[PDB]
């Protein structure tokens, strides 16, 4: 058997916030938040038939203020108003209420773990690295 | 030859196991891994959302300043087809 | 039975909502409240260039950071890029915070209890840190003597093999004796003394785990006399 | 002028926070930024300067408890607060020379916004290291 | 248990109480509790639907698990600590070079 010494409890670090869910499910946030402002956009603005085209006030800027609004809990002024685009709207919201509740189930777990490092195990590192040594 | 088999037969060999490795769990982890504290949250939990916040800050004031200075002093309808010829 | 220094428990004071998070937090939430609104203030009114066309100014940014951070809504939305760009900012701040406080007050809000040391004596046969004994000339310390199971063997191996004295001579001796040890020694009696001496003041003192045997007080008579039958 | 003065006295003081500790090795402790100065012992009033040296499992570069320890135990937060501090109390000062350009003193208050937005960093980091 | 089997005698030996009682339960069986060979109290416990547990060694019991179907399951620690070996008749002299 091999013995070495304690190690000392790791604490997790900065960007610990964001650990219960894992990257992958970040990076399809991202990409789902893009594509739901991009589609909302083009529900709108689409020659609404003197105003013909300022009926709404969705431009592409407003809609990705408005699905980063309506993604953490607090809605915006400005609403849809017409149909279609609330059939994004509203799987948008669906979606919200499904992830976030998701988030939030056991945060508290999560920012104090305070698991081990643990260097070496089927030693062989003691075969490569010069650096500790062993008798 | 005959003895250590009548021991281990008769489990006297883990009693004795037992006695002098298992009743004397002293130290820490084997004693106290099974216990439960509740909570107390501190700062070193939550630090990196108050430097997202200050930076944020930051960037948004920076923002505003180049704003402020650009404002002191797409383009072409038209190179715009150009623009998303090249990007399809 | 065995009669232990009861742990003097904490109550929860006036101001017990404020418990899951700590008072350098509260602080600090409090200055960046202040920090961010007065940025927001910084950003909106800058002559942009009429002027009161935008609607912020330091009272609305005051209670719309509130009422970000409450979830309450609001009534105005910062519409310029950088003040949209700082309130999203906000907007994340909030949702780390509130979350981890409900989830931690759902934690407060289910035990209070403590978590109950060295019931039903066999770690009092393994550990070796708490000290235990019995009253000298005593029923008990024969039973212990005299005893054949292995967990009571061990512990009368303990109180024979002792360095002081852990045995007694009078009841009231133990007793104060556990009264100042603080955790530190142990004592065996019979369970009349011991729910006796939870009942009275002050109360500092209390049995744990459950018995151990079945023991009876009696008439005693010597042997032969006509006394017997009639008693 | 009351904030320059309060933020450079705090920067000047040993008196910050009280815990138990030691003086001078090799007890209630009057502590402060460096000088982790003491009290209420064989002798009170001896002000050992403090710095980083535990001995630990040789973290490496181990950044959050590194480099954290590097900002803590050389105050550059802290101390940037009096710098910008007294860099927009001389805009202010300079407010009435070279006026009526409208301009000049929108530059002063952005010094005292950013060296407050110094100090709330600082009070994070000093309370983070102190729990470090 | 096995049969002519040397966990079936250590249970008849064992003087422990909980294996007392069990050698008590496996001695008054209706039916018999007992089987032949291995692979029969493998089926055995593959069609009882958790109403007939089974003994037998752990190097036996993990070659079960890493097989197909993989519908049983070691459960527990281990008892004891047995040996494979090598046997010999009494007095040859194939003893010490082997
Ligand atoms: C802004 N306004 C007036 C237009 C909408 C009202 C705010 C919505 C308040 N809901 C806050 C949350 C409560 C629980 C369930 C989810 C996730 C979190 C726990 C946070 C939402
Ligand atoms: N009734 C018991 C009390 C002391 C003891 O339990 O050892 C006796 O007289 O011996
Ligand atoms: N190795 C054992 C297997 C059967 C058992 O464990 O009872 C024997 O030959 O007896």
């Amino acid at each position: 058997s091999i013995m070495i010494k304690k190690p000392q409890k790791s604490k997790p670090g900065v960007f610990s916030f964001l650990d219960p869910l894992a990257y992958e499910i970040w990076m399809c946030i991202v990409f789902a938040y893009i594509g739901v402002s991009v589609v909302l956009f083009l529900v709108s603005r689409f020659s609404p038939y003197q105003s013909s085209e300022s009926t709404n006030e969705f431009g592409i800027f407003n809609s990705l203020w408005f699905s980063l609004g309506a993604f953490m809990q607090q809605g915006c002024d400005i609403s849809p108003r017409s149909l279609s685009g609330r059939i994004v709207g509203g799987v948008w919201w669906f979606f919200t209420l499904i992830i976030i509740s998701s988030y939030t189930a056991n945060l508290a777990a999560f920012l104090t773990v305070e698991r081990m490092v643990s260097p070496i195990e089927s030693a062989e590192d003691l075969s490569k690295q010069t650096e500790i040594a062993y008798g | 030859n005959l003895a250590v088999l009548k021991l281990s037969e008769q489990g006297v060999l883990d009693k004795l196991k037992n006695k002098w490795w298992y009743d004397k769990g002293e130290c820490g982890a084997k004693d106290s891994g099974s216990k439960e504290k509740t909570s107390a949250l501190s700062l070193s939990n939550v630090a990196g959302v108050f430097y997202i916040l200050v930076g944020g800050l930051g960037l948004a004031m920076l923002v505003a300043l180049i704003e402020f200075c650009y404002k002191s002093r797409l383009f072409d309808r038209g190179v715009q087809m150009l623009l998303t010829t090249v990007g399809a | 039975s065995i009669m232990i220094k009861k742990p003097q428990k904490s109550k929860p004071g006036v101001f017990s909502f404020l418990d899951p998070l700590a008072y350098e937090i509260w602080m600090c939430i409090v200055f960046a409240y202040i920090g961010v609104s007065v940025v927001l203030f910084l950003v909106s009114r800058f002559s942009p260039y009429s002027e009161s066309t935008n609607e912020f100014g330091i009272f609305n940014s005051l209670w719309f950071s509130l009422g970000a951070f409450m979830q309450q809504g609001c009534d105005i939305s910062p519409r310029s890029l950088s003040g949209r760009i700082v309130g999203g900012v906000w907007w994340f701040f909030t949702l780390i915070i509130i979350s981890s406080y409900t989830a931690n007050l759902a934690a407060f809000l289910t035990v209070e209890r403590m978590v109950s040391p060295i019931e039903s004596a066999e770690d009092l046969s393994k550990q070796t840190e708490i000290a235990y004994g019995t009253l000298d000339s005593g029923s008990t310390k024969e039973f212990f003597r005299r005893s054949k199971i292995a967990v009571f063997d061990k512990m009368w191996t303990y109180m024979r093999s002792a360095e002081p004295s852990v045995f007694v001579r009078t009841t009231a001796e133990g007793v104060a004796r556990v009264r100042k040890s603080k955790g530190k020694y142990a004592y065996l009696l019979e369970s009349t003394m011991n729910e006796y001496i939870e009942q009275r003041k002050p109360c500092d003192t209390m049995k744990v785990g459950g018995n151990l045997d079945s023991k009876g007080y009696g008439i005693a008579t010597p042997k032969g006399s006509s006394l017997g039958t009639p008693v | 002028f009351a904030a320059f003065s309060l933020m450079t006295i705090a920067v000047g003081t040993d008196y910050w926070l009280y815990s138990r500790g030691v003086c001078k090795t090799k007890v209630m402790t009057h502590s402060g930024l460096w000088r982790t100065c003491c009290l209420e012992g064989n002798f009170k009033g001896l002000c050992k300067q403090i710095d980083h040296f535990p001995e630990d499992a040789d973290y490496e570069a181990d950044t959050a408890e590194y480099f954290l320890r590097a900002v803590r135990a050389s105050s550059i937060f802290p101390i940037l607060s009096v710098i910008l501090l007294f860099m927009g109390g001389l805009c202010i000062a300079a407010s009435e020379f070279y006026k009526t350009r409208h301009n000049i003193i929108l530059s002063a208050g952005i010094f005292f916004v950013s060296a407050g937005l110094s100090n709330i960093i600082g009070i994070i980091v000093y309370i983070s290291a102190n729990a470090g």
